[PDB]
């Protein structure tokens, strides 16, 4: 809304999760650059009294700090003159069994802001607008019911009068949607989902006019065999980014449901799809599948990056967004034009690559995943070449730091029942780091990015993946957290890394800045969790378990515990 | 199965060699029940009545409540 | 040990929890100072990845840190090389009941060090040595029974091959004593109780024998009514101290049980007492009780302080001590005359004074407890003006650095039975802020004494109680950490505030410091609990609730949420 | 009671204006039970046997083991 608005044009302000409506995560404060970022100090910290993964970073309107931690869900409201105090809290009272049907831990990606307004949900499916001064709750609504799976861990998303809220459990066949809601009332105004029947799913007359090769009517149901659809996932539960000037929201559908392939012969649309759909209506100008009948739970909820830049030496309206499968997407925002779709590293094999005229992965059936069949050194595996990292643009060099993750896979898939309520994920794995590692053991990677030619410029090569993202500031820094607990900064030219700091626990969000009283603060939240930390924050052993995960990430422990909370710093 | 051979636009599924081109009958058949099928319909259709007379009480009261019936 | 004193003796080593064998609490490392610690940062963190409260503070062995946390107990050794790689770890399996019978949060107040091994307990009893090098168990004893009440929260202490170790439980009637086990096997040497025959409490033929007044053979049952004396209290779960000469250990036995003093006539010897016993034996030389017929809960744990001072003008071995009754003792070490004894704050009533010569406390009827009757403004209250807190001491202006609580109380107690396994308290209290507080709302003070004379140099008020205590390093700077989360650094000429830092939770330990590669390095825990933090850590509401202490700590929750770490500071 | 008037050195006591100098038979009457009072020595009484038990083994074998018998 225009309050919004009034904040995201205030120097300093840190009111959108993503960094602004076009989610490019970067800021102009460049008081603390490539020069002194080397005197860069802890200035504060804040604990959240909460274990447990901590996604997501606090949010900044005017003088006061908003943090949030991991289920149950609590919000802390600090005046940044005396972080000392908590001005206020909310401290959700939700039933523990909302724990069990969370998939990757019981993580939190965030807060928004509206209309004087912040917008929290819980993980029990609560969405609420709280007073941004007092706390006070303006409306309480039920978005997700947790007896059938769904949740809520993504951050809400505001746009005009209306909040965006997303559903998680695709891998326990939750039908994906997003639900758009009134930001003064609570109000159900619409919900698209991702399968079924095209009135269902809320596609636009015209919908995919300027690439009918890409599927246009009819294929919500069609690309699926019986009511399959009805438990064929989809949920977006990653990230948003929106256009005020052609008033499209753009984001991304999840995973079909099960894992098993075998279970859901199809295209499976419009799970793993690009979207740019109307704000008011909800309405799908254009839609791109990525992923056409998923055998990897390549969710495809990754982040939405817009960018006006020269493609060839032509300004082009663009949406940018590195997806789970291992591929850089670049298209037309305007029209859903498939302009770049290249791989983020070569390791990537499950396509061959990606056809820019037939608009599909050409796929290779040496690592497809099917029925009585054991799928080996799978890439990227189930955890993507890139997960819900949020990663960072600048501007001025027109260049991406994305945050990437080097996991490869062995998969296997079986039969299993679908009970409402209990998951329905049907495969085995064993995840392990991918081939190109300097030393073959390392998972991940900060790669920067020509995202009109999808080439890279540069790698950092890190232990654990870099699952958080990174934050670019204009003083030429790319900023990071890491599994193992440390906070970086590098230099944006070549990666080199100048400045760190070991925080209490590993960091699954990505940074923020803000100012305050004439100098710029970097934000981190600390409190390693999320599907990498299963095998520490669960206490699991078994290299199978958290599908794969725990044995992949088995040596994270002896490099940090659980935690939870965040860490401020400044020259 | 390369994905490039599409029966209709946006339709290039295709069945792996020794699959099943239908899977209803199959092996593979998933025999879902009906009644699991349709429960999160049926949750979301009594969630939404909840959440209408939530914002209808709000609305003529002036005060929100959580637990209004 | 030999391996200890090799520590001891180890310039920027910590081997002790309590600074050294005379628990000073000091230290000579001076690069950081008065005109250089405006400008001290942190280093670098540790998540624990427990909560609750963590008490104490890590040990430094050679290059090597040990930090330790709340329950379950946790173990971690870090090199300093490194601190980002754990190069070993013991995490206990532990029933989770242990904590239902822990009276005041589930804290524990650090590890201890002697013969290569790292000495830890575990609350639920068990008593370990751990290979310092690769954290291989050595032996595992029994120490306490948590089936009986009994647990294990103080910090063990090594003197040559002996490992001193107290169960906790008073307020569950369980009768203290001082365990002896043998440094190399964990065979039990020997047990010294706090209540009943002189066999069982370990007293030498010459007990007392300058002090005849204080009392010497048969009232460890004569001061008792029948067998009232078997749950009688007197756990010793503080500090100790030890002189090497005198082959003397030193330290204070609790409180009598239950809380009731109707139901326990008697000056219920030897609960409340300063002891002098011999290391080898474990017989006891000389003893004084300070508090006869508790009334109030003054647990007698408190911090022994070793020091050699003239006392008008004639050198004398001392011992000091500030009690929980508000009351700051010292006394000849070698024999236990009693030389001073002061009290803290004039706000002290439940005596009119303490007489040096009858040796006793001249108790005023107005401020004692007794059935059928509600005391009311008793000062101190049960969580006295002292309490766990490591003080420290400069040897240079002979100076200590008390860490006190300013609150007092209404107190009434009720009838009750005994049951092993079940609390045994039997009194209902209100606790509030003491009357002295510049806004008569302050309830923390960091105060400096002269231990010959226990007169005040000066003080500086906090708002809440300064329960962890304080640590003095030679560049003229006294450390403490906060309830409310802050590390401050005062100058100890004026107690003038120099530095400060907000960590991530409150403090409830005492800062220890270091050196490394030619740095000087502070570090203090973080994670807010103990009696203090129970409403927060229970979400209790009722003021009355943690025995008084829910009411008086009501706001400490809009200052601190939970946590568990360490947080390191340097230049 | 001032604490300054003791029957015998060490033992100082006195019983407050208005209360018993013996609780036995009074309205104060604890009535503890006396096998529910030796439960602590009972419980070190076994403890010490099985601590004892791991120091003879460990002194036997050379390795110490937390469960033997
Ligand atoms: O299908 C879904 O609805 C769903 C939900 C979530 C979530 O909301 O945490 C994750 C995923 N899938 C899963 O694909 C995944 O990779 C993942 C990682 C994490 C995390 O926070 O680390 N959450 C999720
Ligand atoms: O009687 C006992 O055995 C006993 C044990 C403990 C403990 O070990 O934590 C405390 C106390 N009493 C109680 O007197 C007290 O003031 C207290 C405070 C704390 C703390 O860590 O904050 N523990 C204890
Ligand atoms: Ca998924
Ligand atoms: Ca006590």
């Amino acid at each position: 809304d225009a309050d919004l608005d009034k904040q995201v044009n205030t120097a300093g302000a840190w009111p959108i999760a993503t960094g602004g409506y076009y989610s490019q995560h970067n800021s102009p404060l460049a008081q603390i650059n490539k020069s002194n970022v080397k005197n860069v100090k802890a200035a504060w910290s804040f604990s959240t009294g909460v274990l447990n993964g901590h996604e997501g970073a606090p949010l900044v309107i005017g003088d006061m700090m908003y943090v949030h931690s991991a289920f149950p869900n609590n919000t802390y409201a600090l005046n940044l003159n005396d972080p000392g105090k908590i001005v206020w809290q909310h401290k959700p009272k939700q039933d523990a069994s909302t724990k069990a049907v969370m998939c990757c831990d019981v993580v939190d990606r965030g807060l928004a802001y509206g209309a004087g307004q912040i917008v929290k949900k819980q993980a029990n499916g609560h969405l609420l607008a709280l007073d941004a001064k007092t706390g006070k709750i303006n409306w309480e609504v039920e978005v997700c019911d947790p007896k059938v799976g769904s949740t809520l861990t993504q951050a809400p998303f505001v746009a005009k009068d209306t909040v965006l809220m997303g559903c998680s459990g695709a891998e326990l066949g939750v039908r994906g949607a997003v639900n758009a809601f009134d930001l003064k009332t609570g109000e159900l105004k619409w919900r698209a989902f991702a399968t079924g029947s095209d009135d269902s799913v809320r596609l636009a007359k015209d919908f995919n006019s300027a690439n009918p090769h890409y599927g246009q009517f009819g294929l919500g149901t069609k690309t699926w065999e019986g009511d399959a659809w009805k438990i064929g996932g989809g949920t977006n539960w990653g990230w948003y980014a929106y256009d005020p000037k052609l008033n499209l929201f753009y984001y991304g559908s999840g995973n079909p449901a099960p894992w098993n392939e075998t279970m859901r012969p199809g295209d499976n649309k419009w799970t793993m799809t690009i979207w740019g759909r109307d704000l008011d209506t909800g309405m799908a100008k254009w839609g791109y599948q990525k992923t056409p009948h998923d055998e990897w739970d390549f969710a495809g909820v990754n982040q939405m990056v817009l960018t006006d830049q020269p493609v060839n030496g032509k300004m082009t309206p663009l949406l940018s967004h590195i997806d789970r499968n291992g591929i850089l997407y670049t298209l037309n925002r305007e029209n859903g034009n498939l302009i770049v779709a290249e791989k983020v590293d070569p390791a990537v094999n499950v396509f061959k690559k990606v056809d820019l005229k037939t608009g599909t992965p050409v796929r290779d059936p040496e690592f497809a995943t099917r029925m009585d069949h054991k799928g080996t050194n799978i890439c990227p595996s189930a955890m993507g070449f890139h997960n819900q990292g949020v990663d960072s643009y600048d501007p001025e060099s027109r260049t991406l730091y994305a945050g990437l993750n080097h996991i490869c896979m062995d998969w296997e898939p079986f039969m299993l029942p679908y009970r409402a309520g209990q998951f329905f994920v049907g495969a085995t794995l064993a995840m392990y780091p991918g081939p190109n590692g300097p030393t073959k053991k390392e998972m991940g990677q900060i790669r920067a990015f020509d995202l009109t030619t999808g080439k890279a410029k540069w790698t950092k090569w890190e232990k654990f993946a870099a699952w958080g993202g990174t934050l670019y500031t204009k003083g030429g820094l790319v900023w990071y957290a890491t599994l193992d607990g440390y906070l970086k900064a590098l230099d944006n030219k070549d990666g080199k890394e100048l400045w760190n700091f070991k925080m209490p626990s590993g960091g699954i969000g990505s940074p923020m800045t803000y100012s305050f009283k004439g100098k710029q603060y970097i934000g981190s939240m600390y409190g390693v969790g999320g599907w990498p930390g299963v095998g520490l924050v669960f206490d699991l052993t078994d290299p199978s378990a958290g599908l794969g995960a725990v044995g992949a990430f088995r040596e994270l422990q002896n490099h940090t515990q659980m935690g939870g909370g965040l860490m401020v710093f400044s020259l | 199965y390369d994905g490039q051979n599409c029966k209709e636009p946006g339709n290039c599924w295709e069945n792996k060699p020794g699959y099943p081109e239908k899977i209803a009958g199959s092996k593979y058949d998933p025999k879902h029940d009906p009644v699991e099928l349709n429960k999160q319909e049926e949750s979301i259709k009594a969630m939404d009545a909840r959440n209408a007379k939530r914002i209808a009480n709000a609305k003529s009261s002036g005060n929100f409540v959580f637990d209004v019936k």
